[PDB]
C-alpha cells in the first residue's frame, strides 16, 4: 500500500493563529490527496480535493498544498468550531488509504472549572451500590487533579473518571469523576468529599456533603 | 446525499459481521459506493467498494474475509466481514465517491461493532442531584452493554450547557457514563429537566425527570 | 503511473474475434498481488480482476463465456481484453482500469462492421 504518514499527532494552537498539518506518502501521488476534517460525533467533511483546492462551502481559511510526495493543510485564523481530528486520503492507487490523523486543540485563556458533586440515589443504594459523582465544568487547560477524601481518607483505585472532547464554542473541557462503594463500605462512613486542584484555582476547592 | 448505516452492534467471534447502507439523495446515483472502519487507537482502513457497474473491490488486508454486494430495487448495499475478532471492533462507515479516482467526499455517520462474547445488557438509569446561581443535574446511565449509549435533554430542546461523557469500562465488563447539565438555580422550582436515554441494543428507553 | 493504449479506435467485422490491449509498466517481475484490472463498459463490467485472483460473478452478461482476460500476457505489462463473436451489440466505448502501485484508466472506441 501508499503509507500516508501525518505530523504531528496532535498540535494546539490559539485562536486567531495559523495551524499547519502535513502528510507525508510513501511514493509519488502526485496530486491525488484530500483533506478532511471531523469534528467530535460526527462524520467526516470534505475540505480539499486535488491537493489544493477547496470543496463547494469550505471557508477561504482552508487552504492546501503540496505535490508529489509532501502535503500540507493550513488553516489560517483559528476558529473556535475548527477544533477536529484531521486527516488526509490518497486517492492515486488502491487501496485508498489515510492518514491516522491530527487531533487539534484551541489555546485559550485559563478558565477555572465550576465544582460540583452528587450523592448516591436512594434506588441505586437499594440495589447494593453507591456511586458519588463529580462534576468539573468549563475548565481549560485539560490537567486537572480530582481526589475523592472519605472520613479524611484518601481514596484509591476506586474511582473513574473521563473527560469531554474540548467545546466548540468556548474550547474547554469538562470532567466527570465517579467514586464507586458497596452499600456496606458507604454506609460506614460520613463525609464524602471531592478536592479539585487547577491552574486556574488559586488553591484547591473541595465540595462534599454528608450521608444523612 | 444521504447514507445510512445499520445492522447488529454486537457479534460474537467468530460469527459474520454483517452491515446494511441506506443510500438516498443525490448519493443513489453516484457511482461508487465504499465502506471505511475505524478501528480504535488505528488509523482509518479502506474496506472497499461496489460501482455502479456491479463490479466490487476489497482491500487484500481483508479480502479473504468480505463480501460486498447490493440491491438497487431498495437503494441499499451490504457488507459481511466472516471470522471476525476482537481486532474487527470499529466504527464501520458507507461513504461515496463518484468516480474509480476520485476521494470518499461523503460519509455516513458511522455505526459502531463491537466483537465480543459478552451478553447485550441494558442499563439502569439513576438520578444526579445535589444534596449558588448555577445548578447542575444529570443522569447516571450505568451497567450496560455494548456501546453505544444516547442521552438527550428535554426530547432534544436542551442543548446548551448539556455534557455527555464518554463511556467508561468497569471492571465487571460493563460500560457506565454520566449525563449532566447546568441550570440557573432561579430556574429549578419552574422548570422540568428530563434526560432522555436510549440504549438501541437492549431496545431500552427511559425518560427520567431530575429534579432540584 | 500512465496506462497506454496502442490504438484509440478499432473497426471489427460482425463475428470476428478481436483482442483489445492494455500497457501498464511493469518492473521486471510481476507482482500479482499488488495487480488490479477491470474491463467494463458503460454500465457492465467485463473482467474483474483484483489483488491477483478474477471474480467473473460479476461479469454482465452480453459478454458471458465470450470474452475473457489472457493470464500469461499480464507477466509483459499487457492487459489484453478477448472478445469473441463480435456483434453490432458489442459497439461501444470500451474502458481499462488498472492498479499497480499507482492507477489510470483509458477509454477505447469500437465500431462493428455490418455482416458482408
Amino acid at each position: 500500500d501508499i503509507v500516508m504518514t501525518q505530523s504531528p499527532d496532535s498540535l494546539a494552537v490559539s485562536l486567531g493563529e495559523r495551524a499547519t498539518i502535513n502528510c507525508k506518502a510513501s511514493q509519488n501521488v502526485d496530486t491525488s490527496v484530500a483533506w478532511f476534517q471531523q469534528k467530535p460525533g460526527q462524520p467526516p467533511k470534505a475540505l480539499i480535493y486535488s491537493a489544493s483546492f477547496r470543496y463547494s462551502g469550505v471557508p477561504d481559511r482552508f487552504s492546501g498544498s503540496g505535490s508529489g510526495t509532501d502535503f500540507t493543510l493550513t488553516i489560517s485564523s483559528l476558529q473556535a468550531e475548527d477544533v477536529a481530528v484531521y486527516f488526509c486520503q490518497q486517492y492515486y492507487g488502491y487501496p485508498f488509504t489515510f492518514g491516522q490523523g491530527t487531533k487539534l486543540e484551541i489555546k485559550r485563556t485559563v478558565a477555572a472549572p465550576s465544582v460540583f458533586i452528587f450523592p448516591p440515589s436512594d434506588e441505586q443504594l437499594k440495589s447494593g451500590t453507591a456511586s458519588v459523582v463529580c462534576l468539573l465544568n468549563n475548565f481549560y487547560p485539560r490537567e486537572a487533579k480530582v481526589q475523592w477524601k472519605v472520613d479524611n481518607a484518601l481514596q484509591s483505585g476506586n474511582s473513574q473518571e473521563s473527560v469531554t472532547e474540548q467545546d466548540s464554542k468556548d474550547s474547554t473541557y469538562s470532567l466527570s469523576s465517579t467514586l464507586t462503594l458497596s452499600k456496606a463500605d458507604y454506609e460506614k462512613h460520613k463525609v464524602y468529599a471531592c478536592e479539585v486542584t487547577h491552574q486556574g484555582l488559586s488553591s484547591p476547592v473541595t465540595k462534599s456533603f454528608n450521608r444523612g | 446525499g444521504q447514507l445510512q448505516e445499520s445492522g447488529p452492534s454486537l457479534v460474537k467471534p467468530s460469527q459474520t459481521l454483517s452491515l446494511t447502507c441506506t443510500v438516498s439523495g443525490d448519493s443513489i446515483t453516484r457511482g461508487y459506493w465504499n465502506w471505511i472502519r475505524k478501528h480504535p487507537g488505528k488509523g482509518l482502513e479502506y474496506i472497499g467498494y461496489i460501482s455502479y457497474t456491479g463490479s466490487t473491490y476489497s482491500n487484500l488486508s481483508l479480502k479473504s474475509r468480505v463480501t460486498i454486494s447490493r440491491d438497487t430495487s431498495k437503494n441499499q448495499y451490504y457488507l459481511k466481514l466472516s471470522s471476525v475478532t476482537a481486532a474487527d471492533t470499529a466504527v464501520y462507515y458507507c461513504a461515496t465517491s463518484t468516480g474509480w479516482l476520485d476521494p470518499v467526499d461523503y460519509w455516513g455517520q458511522g455505526t459502531l461493532v463491537t466483537v465480543s462474547s459478552a451478553s447485550t445488557k441494558g442499563p439502569s438509569v439513576f438520578p444526579l442531584a445535589p444534596c449558588e446561581s448555577t445548578a447542575a443535574l444529570g443522569c447516571l446511565v450505568k451497567d450496560y452493554f455494548p456501546e453505544p449509549v444516547t442521552v438527550s435533554w428535554n426530547s432534544g430542546a436542551l442543548t446548551s450547557g448539556v455534557h455527555t461523557f464518554p463511556a467508561v469500562l468497569q471492571s465487571s465488563g460493563l460500560y457506565s457514563l454520566s449525563s449532566v447539565v447546568t441550570v440557573p438555580s432561579s430556574s429549578l422550582g419552574t422548570k422540568t429537566y428530563t434526560c432522555n436515554v436510549d440504549h438501541k441494543p437492549s431496545n431500552t428507553k427511559v425518560d427520567k425527570r431530575v429534579e432540584s | 503511473f500512465t496506462v497506454t493504449v496502442p490504438k484509440d479506435l478499432y473497426v471489427v467485422e460482425y463475428g470476428s474475434n478481436m483482442t483489445i490491449e492494455c500497457k501498464f509498466p511493469v518492473e521486471k517481475q510481476l507482482d500479482l498481488a499488488a495487480l488490479i484490472v477491470y474491463w467494463e463498459m458503460e454500465d457492465k463490467n467485463i473482467i474483474q480482476f483484483v489483488h491477483g485472483e478474477e471474480d467473473l460473478k460479476v461479469q454482465h452478461s452480453s459478454y458471458r463465456q465470450r470474452a475473457r482476460l489472457l493470464k500469461d500476457q499480464l507477466s509483459l505489462g499487457n492487459a489484453a481484453l478477448q472478445i469473441t463473436d463480435v456483434k453490432l451489440q458489442d459497439a461501444g466505448v470500451y474502458r481499462c482500469m488498472i492498479s499497480y502501485g499507482g492507477a489510470d484508466y483509458k477509454r477505447i472506441t469500437v465500431k462493428v462492421n455490418a455482416p458482408y
